[PDB]
């Protein structure tokens, strides 16, 4: 608030202010817009998904534990264990100035990261490109691994070996 | 206690209506009135049934006109989904379409000079 | 639809429509900040000098000059600014051009939603747009599903493809779209014995050419 | 959109080796992403024509 | 059902064999 900041309740300070010109109108323009700026990012960011998916109540992939990356409901908020240690590790009207809110709550953009989640273990790539097709995550693994220049059976023969180390990088 | 006033308005070709948002202030100290994260939105009626957001207010919650009078409404992420999992099942589509979808950027500015 | 698409939406071009709008209110408030005093008597050097003789009207002139030059260096300065933005979507545009029009982009969501077919550039008075023709599966349904066929104590996987089966009956088709082909040993390849992967399945994969050998 | 809701040939867009997965986490400022990738190792010697 | 097909020889490699 150029008022409050510059010269507070002096209303001769007001008066001799008004002579300056147009500044407070370009300062709020542009404060405005970088409001509208970072709210658009956000969107643009954490929006990508069409819909809301959800996940399979049974939490088994074929040996893969993703536990450490789904949504915990033993807690309030929605937030896997990962996501609540990140946040956990970072820290975060004065005479003008003031702080408004985001659009999208922490409880939302945590929506927006489960729905991704869960797209991502129960459909592969498909629900980026259309309808979410309900594939088995030990195919989807085929998939990319052919997409990686080996073959199938390179994974169908150590499925086992390959989840009990993806569970250890994740840990 | 102070705090700017923004104005929630359907536009003039719309209605005349209008909603005040007291960014930040706590209406306990200055016909519906609703306090939000936001601020205190007076003018606007808080509506429990979600849809997408048309003015966003902050903190989740948007506003619009009803169609009759301007409703605060929590936005909503889109509609829930379940995929059947399944470890021996799969979804494969016997059909396609080809959709073109309208993209746009600026390329270049007005060259001035002073 | 795509004429119909743009017809009616008028704020579809407002991306466009905004660097317009910008320029013309930078201008705009460029023109009008000259009737601002500054602190000084009066906005019109043509009457401070008329009235004033020069040695008192040199501060006066000299404060006019100070806000002025102020004011200026403050509009090029956002000037810079938005022209580095432009010049970052301008830069956007262009890889998006180079490689959505002159080509085919595997990129998953850069020329659009979907699975990208080609691309069509269109002019505009001071951007580019885009039409991008995409591919989107539709009409699925359910299938079971083995991640391998177990025949003659041998594995079998597919080169192409997965194995589908819609009950007493097993196929081979093609991941974007259902064409279910019999399970031969054109389209499989053998890996090993059958009992060591997980979930296999046992079939009768036909070898198309022992019937013309026999 | 290229490492989560793909995947992306890109050598060293989403991470290190070659790229399978990824899979996005929330932040109160930002987005974390977790690059599952691959990596050979025992790089036997062989002879080749 | 394909617009323009045309007719030739398609050989199989089976036949010359005769196995
Ligand atoms: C794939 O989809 C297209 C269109 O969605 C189907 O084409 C339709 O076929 C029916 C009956 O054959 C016609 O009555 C419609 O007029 C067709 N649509 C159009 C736009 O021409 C096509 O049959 C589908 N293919 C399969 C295998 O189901
Ligand atoms: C996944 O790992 C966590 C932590 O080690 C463990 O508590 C959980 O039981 C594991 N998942 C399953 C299905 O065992
Ligand atoms: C008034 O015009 C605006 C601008 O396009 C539009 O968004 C709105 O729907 C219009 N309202 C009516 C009642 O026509
Ligand atoms: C507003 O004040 C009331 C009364 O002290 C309090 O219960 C409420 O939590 C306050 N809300 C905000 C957003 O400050
Ligand atoms: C929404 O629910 C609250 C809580 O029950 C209620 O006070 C309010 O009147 C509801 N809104 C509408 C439009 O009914
Ligand atoms: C597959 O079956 C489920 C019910 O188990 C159903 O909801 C779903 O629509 C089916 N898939 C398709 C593509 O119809
Ligand atoms: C499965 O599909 C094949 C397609 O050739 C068909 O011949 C067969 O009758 C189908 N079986 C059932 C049980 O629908
Ligand atoms: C598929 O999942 C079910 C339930 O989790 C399980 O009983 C079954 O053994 C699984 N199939 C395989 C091949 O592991
Ligand atoms: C392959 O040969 C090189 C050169 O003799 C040697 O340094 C390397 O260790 C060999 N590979 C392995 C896996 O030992
Ligand atoms: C190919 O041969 C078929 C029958 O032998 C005939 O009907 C058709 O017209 C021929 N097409 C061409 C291009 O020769």
């Amino acid at each position: 608030d150029c008022t409050m900041y510059i010269c507070g309740d002096s209303t001769e300070c007001s008066n001799l202010l008004l002579q300056y010109g147009s500044f407070c109108t370009q300062l709020k323009r542009a404060l405005t817009g970088i409001a509208v700026e970072q709210d658009k990012n956000t969107q643009e960011v954490f929006a990508q998904v069409k819909q809301i998916y959800k996940t399979p109540p049974i939490k088994y992939f074929g040996g893969f534990n993703f536990s450490q990356i789904l949504p915990d409901p033993s807690k309030p908020s929605k937030r896997s264990p990962i996501e609540d240690l990140l946040f956990n590790k970072v820290t975060l009207k004065f005479n003008g100035l003031t702080v408004l809110p985001p659009l999208l709550t922490d409880e939302m953009i945590a929506q927006y990261t489960s729905a991704l989640l869960a797209g991502t273990i129960t459909s592969g790539w498909t629900f980026g490109a259309g309808p979410a097709l309900q594939i088995p995550f030990p195919m989807q693994m085929a998939y990319r691994f052919n997409g990686i220049g080996v073959t199938q059976n390179v994974l169908y023969e150590n499925q086992k070996l390959i989840a009990n180390q993806f569970n250890s990088a994740i840990g | 206690s102070f705090g700017g006033v923004s104005v929630i308005t359907p536009g003039t070709n719309t209605s005349n209506q209008v909603a005040v948002l007291y960014q930040g202030v706590n209406c306990t100290e200055v016909s519906n009135v609703f306090q939000t994260r936001a601020g205190c939105l007076i003018g606007a009626e808080y509506v429990n049934n979600s849809y997408e957001c048309d003015i966003p207010i902050g903190a989740g919650i948007c506003a619009s006109y009803q169609t009759q009078s301007i409703i605060a409404y929590t936005m909503s992420l889109g509609a829930e989904n379940s995929v059947a999992y399944s470890n021996n099942s799969i979804a494969i589509p016997t059909n396609f379409t080809i959709s073109v979808t309208t993209e746009i950027l600026p390329v270049s500015m007005t060259k001035t000079s002073v | 639809k795509i004429q119909d698409s743009l017809s009616s939406t008028p704020s579809a071009l407002g991306k466009l429509q905004d660097v317009v709008n910008h320029n013309a209110q930078a201008l705009n408030t460029l023109v009008k900040q000259l009737s601002s005093k500054f602190g000084a008597i009066s906005s019109v050097l043509n009457d401070i000098l008329s009235r004033l003789d020069p040695p008192e009207a040199e501060v006066q002139i000299d404060r006019l000059i100070t806000g002025r030059l102020q004011s200026l260096q403050t509009y090029v300065t956002q000037q810079l600014i938005r022209a580095a933005e432009i010049r970052a979507s301008a830069n956007l545009a262009a890889t998006k051009m180079s490689e959505c029009v002159l080509g085919q982009s595997k990129r998953v969501d850069f020329c659009g939603k979907g699975y990208h077919l080609m691309s069509f550039p269109q002019s505009a008075p001071h951007g580019v747009v885009f039409l991008h023709v995409t591919y989107v599966p539709a009409q699925e349904k359910n299938f079971t599903t083995a991640p391998a066929i177990c025949h003659d104590g041998k594995a079998h996987f597919p080169r192409e493809g997965v194995f589908v089966s819609n009950g007493t009956h097993w196929f081979v088709t093609q991941r974007n779209f259902y064409e279910p082909q019999i399970i031969t040993t054109d389209n499989t390849f053998v890996s090993g014995n059958c009992d060591v992967v997980i979930g296999i399945v046992n079939n009768t994969v036909y070898d198309p050419l022992q019937p013309e050998l026999d």
